[PDB]
């Protein structure tokens, strides 16, 4: 078996290729989340249209996650996701609450930070939902590192910092996007500093806007 | 220690990228071009082969039948294509002993990528340098086509082109492509951007792999006459 | 810069370390011949034991591999009884597997093929030893078949190993019961290497019909003797 | 390259003393242990004003009666105390009985140089603190080398230089919990780089009645006033 | 650059990871064996690095099954490595057969397995050049097994810093006496050859210990020479400084 | 075995050195070349001798893969012998186990050109610095040549030849070779190919050439059973190659 | 079943039945028992002779060396243990004949084995001619058609002389042909009634 | 014994340039009749093969030679011939010795190159010239089989003597019938008919 | 060139990485051993990373009749410390045995040398003096990275641990007869220790003093149980 140590201090204290895998993130193309008082809306700005996947996957019925980085190496932890999701069904009876699921998401990141032969993940992925039975809206992150952390408003991607600036001073944490419109708006207004929007509601009401909708927010902003 | 012959192949490079990835795509794009065109009514599969005495109508190097109704262009190693090839053709089979249904494109297009990725996270091992056009239909959504390249991506197309002067074909595929076209009419697309995508002077059926599905779905891999017949008829002669 | 270090391809397509294991071969500065007769197969080797605290009965690089196979080492000694070991446990497993005696070239396959291994696997390092086996093979005959570290055997009418091989093997050339062909062997010997022999000087042995065996120190004197008259 | 568990020429490992440099640059945790119990504080450190500080769990329940601070790589502490909060709960089942502190600290230590080809020594170090009828209040100092020493007062992170030395002025042995409140909260006032509030700093204390127990924004802001 | 890995060879085709094990063992303190007419003795230099050892306690030579006797130069604890190893392949003879492993048989596995540790750029070479050897049921043999694996008999041997005067005395030994030594006599030898090899590290004092197996005097078994016969030789070997 | 990782690995320009250096082997062994005509294919190559004293009769550098398929390779000797025997158990477990017959030529190399392309990818291994000319007869696709390359890739072949004099020889062949050949014809051409790479002497005994043709019940070694056809790979022998030598 | 195997002057010879028995029913009338291994070493049985026998083909290709009726022997009896065979076969050494492991100059094994072995041990004789062989070979298994229930139909005889391709002379008697039947049962055609009729598309 | 759970019975016959296989339909569960539409004959490309025994593990083989002989024929590029199917069968089943299906599996075709009508019953092959019969009423079929056959049967009377056969076997075996179906296997067409019988 | 792993020789013979695995101990606070025929004594200086903190454990107790002092690694003195008393724990299951304190130091011995010989491993980082009563007495044995393991009177090893050795020699002939009046064996190795401090003294939270002997169990002081031999 390959165990070379690939993910290692360097003398600053530093670990290169899990810093080296977040600047593979921040070449990822963008997730843009918004948590409103009942939304978390969910957004990025000759392809065949229909058979392209939608950035934002559902892990279960109440939990999404949109990722930035490398496609394929998300592709992975989605799928480890789903299935620790129907496990926990399966056994403890119950559906994931989206902390434990953003738990252990960030620890298979982190597991791969510091495990032989490997190296690490180059996705940051927004995990977003509803703990079951349950209605205040989560917008969870986690990173390369294993680090994970809530939000009511984040971004990952290219132009991360300048649409993170824009959120800084149109998202207040005094007052939340108070309506579903204020929490696609605003995340429209981001992307637009082409357009998906993903609704996430309780009850397992996880809806995609269609182009339309998503026109009639452009045009009004 | 073997710690000093370790090239360690999955890692990442200061700008976020892989070498062994990147170069594996540097491999692909001096290999033999590979065209996917996706009409109304079925798809189009066609990749310039890349001597005298070689046997050109037995040689099946780009053009492979995963199922009864998955084709893929392969561009790059053709050893290290078959080596995909085969578990491709596995895992539908798998799939058809599991459910008794055909596997979609995508499953199929998705496990295999998966492989793809294995290799560049883990193992110490290599990269694939191979570049798949995927070509299938199945009842979720009719006629598909796929691209997957050594890192693991896959993405679906309209018009896609793999190997040498991808640039150039896509340029030209761009420009003359309709969604509304007919097979045949996908068909002369597909020889005319090979043609003025070719490093040789001229193009000949023994210079090409054609294969086409169509509607039950009809896969028809075609043979050195098929492909002179189709090659005059066009124009090229 | 590591393909001299490890058995990959040098640009040239060459395995260094295959290469640097044959400049191992004859550190030992030790010359051998293996001639056959029509009934026996002959090995003569030289025997030098500068060290007056040696027991000479031990220094020997010709090894029984079987009650019909000698085996005849040039390089170093411990490599040369890593071989010799393998050599006898492989005559051992075929008899068991097979139900009969392994011929010389089978042998001579078997441990040409591990040398292959050794040759395009990084961990394991070729040895730095030709391997000359010799017997009267029940359906051929006498036999020399030679190994070398690159994994490359094969048979030979007469054969000579060791930094003058050239000179012994020229002499063999011009020239093209088993005490006569000893007889033979050691006086051409004599003769390619311009030295006199005395009975410590020399290691002989002697593949025959029903067993391969090595001459002591009173038999060489005898067939010196001979030579002599 | 070199070896993951190589000794450089003054006797020591080389990625021991580069894991241990990565702790300088975590954020400050704070303890004091006092005749009436331990007093944890951490800087919370939150990068954007949309992040939910709330969120940041930098000190941790391991049992009843023992939690920790982390400051360094926080993403190797979660490993770490999910072995403690398993050692901890372990010995409970082989025992019937509650794990020691120190005990505690060694079981997790163990896991410090159990790494080479563990790719890497955790990046991360614990204050822990803890009760138990043998020994009283405690307060440890787990680092990725494996050594710990109990510590009467000790401060680390980014801060931990400037700060261990005020611990050193402020400490004594009559000190009482409130006072370690307001200790610990004078000295991460004074080493934060943002003006200490309840949304930018987290205290926790043990105590034998209530055991470990971490203390609101509503709490802290009064012991904050009270500075 | 071909001296960093132990499985290289050169372009001369030499290890020098095995020649630098040998340098290993030229530093070590000096061990000699010489093979009498029925047993063979085994003597060492022990040099004593502080008043503060215990003396006679600090045991180099040691045995190997019953019959065995094994001294060694260079890094002791891979003499020890060697020596547990030995103790093993002695036993998983007895096993499968019931007779005490013959010394020429014992040879090979002890050479096997230092040959073994210079196959793989992963080992290290043995760090030791051991004299062993005893008594079996045909006769009386003696080896030294040097870091590359290889190994021959001999009449006597020596390695360590000495080893050049302990050779040039058991020539003479040799010499002198073609009709084959007693072995109480080659205890005296053993001692005044390993007091003339020490003139060659006279900086720091030395403690002698000598071992031996012979047909008659130990009834071919290994046992350690104590007490009158072990002062008895350190007499002679006195005297004959002189 | 700490080697795990791959030691052929992709280049910047997205070249694969270990396997363009194999190639270079290949390059410089011997040449050895194979013709395929209506009724057969023959492949020939140089025996050379390392030393005038051995007896080149038992290298043998045409082998029997299966009764119908054999093999002929430039460069590394010993690689090929361990590809032979792969081939050989590979042709037997993988095919003949099931199916109870031998495999079709195609079917074969494929399954040799996957060793060589394990070697390739695996860890702690280099590739085989062989190039093989595997000739054969299967009832569907009738005789067909395959050249194998240390890669992994393989194509089939009218004529060619692989090894020191490979682009001379081809430049012959592409003049002589037809698509009416019969396989003496195509044996001659062979013969004449080979005289103008070989250094030396030129006869039967610095020449192997094997042919896959016609069945022969002769070296069936059994009779009695109406439908075992008998092996159509043929090695030549040295009276058999000077005869056809002699009247040149 | 009926086995038997004789050696003669120059070689060895194996004779079977061909009956192939599902307790009492007759499944196969004409079995072919006596197995190939290599073109000169044949096995009969009372699965592991196709696998024995390849890599009897596979270790002889890597000896170069014809096939050893021991190195069968080896296999099988090997391969056995690890989890009732004549083996019979002329090799460079000579014609050897082993059950499994006894040799014998002549051996009868399955249900008719009592049967053959009477007529062996009545009729055999040191240097018997290949002819003669082949009579007493013959005789014993058409002596275990008769006898024995588990045996019928036909004789199928192997004979491998050392300078001599082996012959396998299958069906080499014939004593039980069906007599013809008394009447033709050919139906007319209609007398089936059917449902439904349809083509499958192949 | 799990070949009599379920019941069945498959006979396939040779004609003049023409092969037959027919089978009975009946499902049971011992003595319940379960389904009448199992049917036990399958093809792949222009290889037949009828399984009799455990029901399940009709299904499961079927399964396993559809997976096969599409791999074969990707393989090959050719369809697999009826008598490498055969070995491919035979295979197939001892790679299951110790663990093995309770199924007796019967092929019928005929040969693309060669056109000779080929049948085969088994791991060891029985390669019959005249007919194959397999499932709970053999020993019924055997009697049938072989007073009704005779060699060189037109397709039209090769249909009416196996089906002749299977009916009256059935008719007297209490866990076969409810119905059977014929193939009548031609190089140039397949003809598929079912056959009237009690339904008892 | 030769320093970057444990399984390279250098040109001159020698092993670096076990070399700078000897230069831990150095590193670490000096712990004097002394015996007399009836007792075995550790004296050992414990470490205080800072005047807030306490005192670095420097003497492990193995069980009655044997127990080890540690200057380097701690964690590696851990890891050598249970698998010594795996070792008296097998003795005493498998045989009613009380494992020898001279093969308990060869099974030390064998542990040690596995780390210098194999890559991927390190030598342990830390040096022992083992104390230990059995049938043949009071013994002493100094543990080293190396795999050497030796039997002494007396020996000091940590920083400035020559100064105690010095003494130790100087004093050989005395504490070697004190025999059976076990504090003043433990005043020699209080003296001993003493000649090994640069500028810090004695203190009650200082010294470690730890005891095994012929009718004394293997006993541990530390605090006041120290002051009286301060």
């Amino acid at each position: 078996g390959y165990d070379r140590a690939l993910s290692i201090f360097s003398p600053d204290g530093h670990i290169f290729q899990v810093e080296y895998a977040l600047e593979a993130v921040k070449r990822g193309t963008c997730a843009v989340g918004v948590k409103g008082k009942n939304c978390v809306v969910l957004g990025c700005e000759l392809q065949d249209t229909r058979i392209t996947p939608s950035k934002v996957s559902k892990i279960d019925s109440h939990v999404v996650l949109s990722f930035s980085g490398l496609n394929a190496d998300s592709r992975i932890l989605i799928e480890k996701a789903r299935v620790e999701a129907q496990s926990h069904r399966l056994t403890l009876e119950d559906p994931v609450t989206v902390e434990y699921l953003t738990r252990y998401v960030a620890g298979v990141q982190q597991r791969y930070t510091q495990s032989g032969g490997v190296r690490p993940f180059g996705v940051s992925t927004l995990i977003a939902g509803f703990d079951p039975r349950d209605d205040e809206p989560k917008l969870y992150q986690t990173e390369p590192s294993g680090i994970y952390s809530s939000w009511s408003a984040q971004t990952i991607g290219r132009n991360s910092k300048t649409v993170r600036e824009f959120l800084e001073k149109n998202y207040d944490r005094k007052e939340p996007p108070a309506t579903v419109e204020e929490c696609v708006k605003l995340t429209v207004r981001s992307l637009l500093e082409n357009i998906e929007i993903t609704v996430v509601k309780p009850d397992s009401d996880i809806v995609a806007l269609s182009s339309e909708e998503i026109n009639q927010y452009v045009t009004q902003i | 220690g073997s710690r000093r012959y370790d090239s360690r192949t999955t890692i990442f490079s200061p700008e976020g990228r892989l070498y062994q990835v990147e170069y594996a795509l540097e491999s692909i794009s001096h290999a033999g071009t590979a065209i996917g065109i996706m009409a109304s009514d079925g798809i189009v599969l066609a990749a310039e082969r890349k001597s005298t005495l070689l046997e050109q109508d037995t040689s099946t190097e780009k053009l492979y039948k995963l199922n009864d109704k998955i084709a893929v262009a392969v561009a790059g190693l053709t050893a290290d294509a078959e080596i995909l090839i085969n578990t491709a053709r596995i895992h539908a089979q798998n799939y058809l002993k599991t459910y008794n249904e055909d596997i979609p494109v995508e499953i199929l297009v998705r496990r295999l990528s998966d492989i793809k990725q294995g290799y560049t996270q883990h193992g110490g091992l290599r990269p694939f340098g191979v570049s798949f056009i995927y070509a299938g239909y199945d009842d979720r959504y009719g006629y598909q086509l796929y691209t997957s390249n050594p890192s693991g991506n896959y993405t679906g197309w309209k018009a896609i082109s793999v190997g040498a002067n991808t640039s150039a074909a896509q340029t030209l595929l761009q420009m003359d492509y309709k969604d509304d076209m007919k097979v045949d009419d996908a068909i002369e697309l597909a020889l005319k951007t090979l043609s003025k995508t070719t490093d040789s002077s001229a193009l000949t059926y023994d210079r090409l792999e054609f294969a086409t599905i169509r509607k039950e779905v009809y896969q028809k891999i075609f043979k050195p006459q098929e492909i002179k017949d189709i090659l005059v008829k066009t124009g090229i002669t | 810069g590591y393909d001299r270090h490890i058995t990959i391809f040098s640009p040239e397509g060459r395995l260094y370390q295959v290469e640097y294991a044959f400049k191992a071969t004859n550190q030992t500065n030790i010359n051998s011949l293996a001639v056959r007769g029509k009934d026996c197969t002959v090995v003569i080797s030289q025997k030098k034991v500068p060290d007056k605290l040696l027991d000479p009965t031990t220094v020997s690089y010709i090894f029984c591999i079987s009650r019909t196979i000698g085996m005849v080492v040039n390089g170093p000694i411990p490599d040369a009884r890593n071989a010799a070991l393998r050599a006898k446990a492989e005559a051992a497993e075929f008899r068991y597997k097979y139900g009969y005696d392994m011929p010389c070239d089978v042998l001579a396959k078997r441990m040409a093929n591990l040398s292959q291994i050794y040759t395009q696997r990084a961990y394991m390092r070729p040895l730095g030893v030709i391997l000359t086996f010799v017997s009267v093979d029940e359906e051929l005959g006498p036999s020399i078949y030679k190994t070398d570290p690159a994994g490359y055997y094969v048979g030979y009418k007469a054969t000579a190993t060791g930094p003058k091989q050239q000179e012994i093997t020229t002499n063999l050339e011009n020239h093209f019961s088993w005490e006569k062909v000893v007889e033979f062997a050691i006086t051409h010997m004599i003769d390619a290497l311009g030295t006199e022999f005395s009975k410590n000087d020399l290691e002989v042995g002697v593949a025959t019909k029903d067993k391969f065996f090595t001459l002591s120190a009173e038999n060489i004197e005898e067939r010196l003797v001979a030579i002599a008259e | 390259d070199r070896g993951v568990s190589t000794f450089s020429p003054e006797g020591r490992l080389f990625q021991v003393e580069y894991s241990l440099e990565a702790i300088k640059l975590g954020s400050t945790a704070i303890g004091i242990a006092t005749k009436e119990g331990v007093v944890l504080g951490v800087e919370k450190r939150a990068t954007s004003p949309l992040l939910e500080s709330d969120s940041i769990e930098k000190i941790v329940e391991i049992d009843r009666h023992i939690g920790c601070a982390m400051s360094g790589l926080t993403a190797d502490a979660r490993s770490m105390i999910e072995h403690a909060r398993t050692a901890a709960v372990t010995h409970n089942l082989y025992y019937d009985e509650d794990i020691n502190v120190e005990s505690l600290t060694q079981s997790v230590c163990d896991l410090a140089l159990r790494f080479g080809e563990m790719s890497r020594p955790f990046g991360v170090a614990l204050l822990i603190a803890g009760h138990d009828a043998d020994d009283g209040y405690q307060l440890f100092h787990a680092e990725p080398s494996g050594t710990f020493y109990r510590y009467n007062a000790k401060a680390i992170g980014s801060g931990s230089e400037g700060a261990q030395a005020e611990l050193l002025n402020e400490w004594h042995s009559s000190l009482t919990l409130k006072e370690a409140e307001l200790l610990v909260l004078k000295i991460l006032k004074q080493v934060m780089e943002e003006k200490l509030d309840e949304n930018n700093a987290q205290l926790s204390c043990i105590t034998k009645q209530d055991g470990f127990k971490i203390y609101d924004n509503e709490k802290t802001a009064e012991l904050i006033k009270e500075l | 650059g071909y001296d960093l890995s132990n499985s290289v060879f050169s372009p001369d085709g030499r290890n020098f990871q095995v020649e630098y094990a040998v340098k290993a063992v030229e530093n070590g303190t000096t061990s000699i064996g010489i093979k009498c007419n029925d047993g063979v003795v085994f003597a060492v230099e022990k040099l004593i690095t502080s008043k503060l050892l215990v003396p006679q306690k600090n045991v180099k030579i040691q045995v190997v099954d019953r019959h065995i006797g094994c001294v060694y130069s260079g890094l002791i604890p891979d003499g020890r490595h060697l020596v547990n190893r030995g103790r093993e392949e002695a036993a998983s003879f007895k096993k499968l057969y019931k007779t005490p492993i013959p010394i020429p048989a014992f040879a090979d596995r002890l050479g096997q397995y230092v040959q073994a540790h210079t196959l793989y750029n992963s080992v290290r070479p043995f760090g030791v050049s051991t004299i062993f050897g005893g008594v079996d049921k045909n006769g009386a043999h003696l080896y030294m097994l040097e870091p590359s694996g290889s190994y021959w008999g001999y009449k006597g041997a020596a390695t360590g810093k000495g080893r050049q005067s302990a050779k040039a005395e058991l020539e003479k030994l040799v010499d002198h006496h073609p009709e084959g030594l007693s072995a109480r006599e080659a205890v005296k030898q053993a001692a005044k050859i390993i007091y003339l090899a020490h003139e060659d590290n006279k900086e720091k004092d030395f403690e002698l210990e000598i071992s031996w197996c012979s047909l008659s005097e130990t009834n071919g078994l290994h046992k350690f020479v104590k007490g009158d016969l072990l002062q008895e030789a350190i007499d002679f070997a006195q005297k004959e400084i002189n | 075995d700490r080697y795990s990782f791959s030691l052929t690995t992709f280049s910047p320009s997205g070249k694969l050195g270990q396997i363009d250096y194999a190639l270079t082997a290949v390059k410089q062994g011997v040449t050895s070349l194979g013709i395929k005509a209506t009724n057969g294919v023959v492949i020939a190559t140089e025996k050379k001798s390392s030393s005038p004293l051995a007896m080149s009769e038992t290298l043998s550098k045409v082998s029997l893969l299966t009764p119908d398929i054999g093999a002929v390779y430039s460069g590394m000797g010993p690689d090929y012998r361990v590809l032979v025997d792969k081939s050989r158990k590979v042709a037997h477990t993988s095919y003949k186990r099931i199916y109870g017959e031998y495999p079709p030529t195609k079917l074969l190399v494929s399954e040799v050109a996957k060793i060589m392309q394990e070697a390739t990818q695996s860890g702690g291994v280099r590739p085989f610095g062989v190039s093989l000319l595997i000739a054969g007869h299967d009832e569907f696709n009738g005789f067909s040549l395959y050249q194998v390359d240390p890669s992994g890739s393989y194509f089939p072949w009218k004529a060619t030849a692989i090894g020191k004099g490979s682009v001379a020889a081809k430049t012959f062949l592409e003049k002589r070779w037809n698509d009416e050949l019969e396989l003496e014809d195509a044996i001659h051409i062979a013969l004449l190919t080979l005289k103008e790479s070989v250094e030396g002497e030129f006869n039967g005994d610095t020449i192997e050439l094997a042919i896959i043709g016609d069945e022969n019940p002769d070296l069936l070694g059994y009779t009695g059973i109406p439908t075992d056809k008998g092996p159509r790979f043929r090695k030549l022998t040295s009276q058999e190659i000077n005869d056809r030598l002699e009247a040149l | 079943t009926t086995i038997v195997g004789v050696k003669f002057n120059n070689g060895v010879v194996i004779a079977a039945d061909t009956r192939s028995t599902q307790g009492p029913i007759v499944a196969d009338k004409n079995c072919a028992k006596l197995h190939r291994i290599s073109p000169k070493i044949w096995c009969a049985g009372a699965a592991v002779t196709q696998l024995i026998g390849s890599n009897i083909e596979l270790h002889s290709l890597y000896t170069s060396r014809e096939p050893r009726v021991v190195s069968a022997l080896q296999m099988l009896k090997q391969h056995l243990f690890k989890y009732y065979l004549i083996v019979a076969g002329v090799d460079p050494t000579g014609s050897h004949l082993f059950s499994i492991t006894d040799v014998g100059y002549y051996l009868s094994l399955g249900s008719g084995s009592l049967a053959a072995m009477a007529v062996l041990e009545s009729h055999w004789k040191q240097d018997l001619t290949k002819e003669e062989a082949i009579k007493l070979a013959s005789d014993a298994i058409q002596a275990g058609i008769w006898n024995d229930l588990g045996s019928g139909s036909n004789v199928d005889v192997c004979v491998m002389e050392i300078g001599k391709d082996a012959e396998y002379l299958r069906n080499y008697l014939t004593p039980n042909v069906r007599e013809e039947k008394q009447k033709s049962y050919k139906f007319p055609r209609g007398t089936t009634a059917v449902l439904k009729e349809s083509i499958v598309n192949i | 014994d799990p070949s009599s759970i379920n019941g069945g019975i498959v006979v396939a016959m040779t004609g003049k340039d023409c092969v037959a296989i027919a089978c009975d339909l009946r499902l049971g569960s011992q003595s319940l009749g379960v389904s009448n539409k199992f049917e036990k004959i399958f093809h792949y490309g222009h290889v037949f093969l009828g399984i009799t025994g455990l029901a399940t593990d009709v299904t499961t083989l079927n399964e396993m030679f559809r997976y096969k002989t599409n791999l074969y024929k990707l393989k090959e590029e050719r369809a697999i011939e009826p008598e490498t199917f055969t070995q491919l069968v035979s295979s197939s089943l001892y790679e299951r010795r110790f663990g093995p299906y309770f199924v007796g599996p019967v092929v019928a075709g005929i040969n693309s190159k060669s056109g000779k009508p080929f049948i085969a019953g088994f791991g060891c092959i029985d390669e019959a010239k005249d007919f194959i019969v397999s499932g709970t009423a053999s020993d019924q079929l055997f009697g049938m089989c072989e007073s009704l056959y005779e060699p060189n049967l037109e397709p039209e009377d090769l249909f009416e003597t196996i089906s002749q056969a299977l009916l009256n076997a059935a008719d007297r075996d209490a866990l076969s019938g409810w119905g059977a179906v014929v193939y009548i296997i031609k190089k140039d067409e397949v003809v598929k008919r079912y056959l009237k019988m009690r339904q008892d | 060139n030769y320093d970057g792993d444990t399984v390279t020789f250098s040109p001159t013979g020698r092993l670096f990485q076990v070399e700078y695995a000897l230069e831990a101990i150095k590193q670490g606070s000096v712990t004097v051993g002394l015996r007399s025929n009836t007792h075995a004594v550790l004296v050992a200086l414990k470490r205080n990373a800072d005047e807030l903190s306490s005192y670095q454990k420097k003497i492990i107790k193995c069980d009655e009749h044997m127990g080890l002092s540690l200057a380097g690694l701690a964690p590696d003195a851990r890891v050598l410390s249970n698998y010594l008393r795996q070792q008296c724990n097998y003795s005493s299951l498998v045989f009613n045995r009380k494992l020898a304190v001279e093969r308990a130091g060869h099974l030390l011995c064998d542990k040690a040398q596995k780390n210098t010989q194999s890559y991927g491993g390190r030598p342990y980082g830390v040096g022992l003096l083992i104390i230990g009563y059995d049938k043949s007495g009071a013994h002493l044995l100094e543990f080293q990275p190396s795999g050497n393991v030796t039997e002494l009177y007396g020996t000091a090893i940590g920083a400035r641990s020559q100064g105690a050795k010095t003494y130790l020699e100087r004093t050989l002939d005395t504490f070697i007869k004190i025999d059976g009046n076990p504090d003043e064996l433990i005043k020699a190795g209080v003296e001993a220790i003493s000649q090994s401090l640069r500028d810090e003294s004695l203190t009650v939270d200082n010294l470690s003093i730890a005891i095994v002997g012929k009718d004394t169990p293997f006993t541990i002081y530390d605090g006041e149980a120290v002051a009286k031999y301060i």
